[PDB]
């Protein structure tokens, strides 16, 4: 049929439950409930007949179905497929079809519920640049639309319990892609670093760095859940293959923190280790060279 | 075993 907007009409709650043991309420830390109402009218509406609700700042859902119905008084009137934005697209989208329950006398109000993780950043593409400007620790109000009507509700986030100072990590899963996203940040030297190395390595073979799709940038600070919110050229040189992805830089000035990031794929992706190359001198002299590796689960 | 879980 037509497209049709204003279907989505209210966010009507927005609440977290904690997808593993998670220290913080952060905005990428599955799983976040949004529970939005609708309503789909047959004197104004024809099965075939389609709608999209744009979700700014979502990532993916926390979920392996790839499409939840839209059911009111215990009937199918709709159905919608999810597409995650992920390392695409800043936003994530529904795009639903009209069924043919809804014959012409029905007037349906209802609720659906969608699990989602949303991007906050997490690497230097352009799209995790752009989203980690979305929210801040606190109250935050989050907005999604269906093409003219925007539907927000308002939410509280925490920040990330990591000390900001030290070393920092992230991984991501990118469910489209069966890879990870792999962040590390060197420890902060507020006056800026004479020198240091930095990256990351698989340690026992069942890792594998993908150097068509990393990142190597000075940042200027970091977002509440610890992310780069910018990624600006520097003096540095790289070695890159499938068993890791190191750095070495000079002369990185004050207020900017070194990073580096890759997509990466494992035997299985819920358990694998990485191992980091970790020392740097700031300037003034202060150094420290500091390796250590780190056991990643998703289980 | 000290892990961090991903995201």
């Amino acid at each position: 049929g037509k497209t049709i907007t204003g279907v989505f009409n209210s966010f009507n709650s927005l609440t977290w439950s904690n997808a593993a043991t998670y220290n913080y309420k952060g905005p990428g830390t599955p799983t976040w409930n949004a529970v939005l109402g609708w309503s789909l009218d047959g004197t104004s509406a024809s099965p075939g007949d389609t709608f999209t609700l744009n979700m700014p700042c979502v990532f993916k859902f926390t979920t392996s179905q790839t499409s939840v119905d839209l059911t009111a008084h215990g009937v199918k009137y709709a159905t919608c497929q999810f597409q995650a934005g992920e390392e695409f697209m800043t936003f994530s989208t529904l795009t639903c079809t009209v069924s043919n329950t809804l014959t012409p006398s029905i007037k349906a109000l209802g609720t659906v519920t969608l699990p989602l993780a949303f991007n906050v950043g997490g690497t230097g593409s352009s799209v995790d640049l752009e989203d980690s400007k979305c929210f801040t620790a606190g109250t935050n109000t989050v907005t999604f639309n269906d093409g003219g009507k925007k539907i927000s509700i308002n939410v509280d986030f925490e920040r990330s319990n990591v000390d900001p100072k030290g070393y920092l990590t992230d991984s991501r899963v990118i469910p489209s892609l069966n890879k990870v996203s792999t962040l590390f940040v060197a420890p902060q030297c507020a006056n800026g670093y004479t020198s240091g190395t930095m990256g990351f390595a698989n340690t026992y073979g069942d890792v594998q760095i993908d150097c068509s799709n990393i990142h190597v940038g000075i940042t200027k600070g970091l977002n509440d859940w610890n992310y780069p919110v910018s990624s600006e050229s520097f003096s540095y040189t790289k070695t890159c293959s499938s068993n890791g992805i190191f750095i070495t830089y000079k002369n990185v000035p004050a207020g900017y923190r070194p990073f580096v990031d890759a997509y990466i794929s494992a035997t299985d992706v819920n358990s694998y280790t990485l191992s980091y190359a970790n020392e740097y001198t700031c300037a003034g002299g202060y150094w420290q060279r500091a390796p250590f590796t780190l056991r990643w689960t998703g289980y | 075993t000290t892990t961090t879980t991903t995201t």
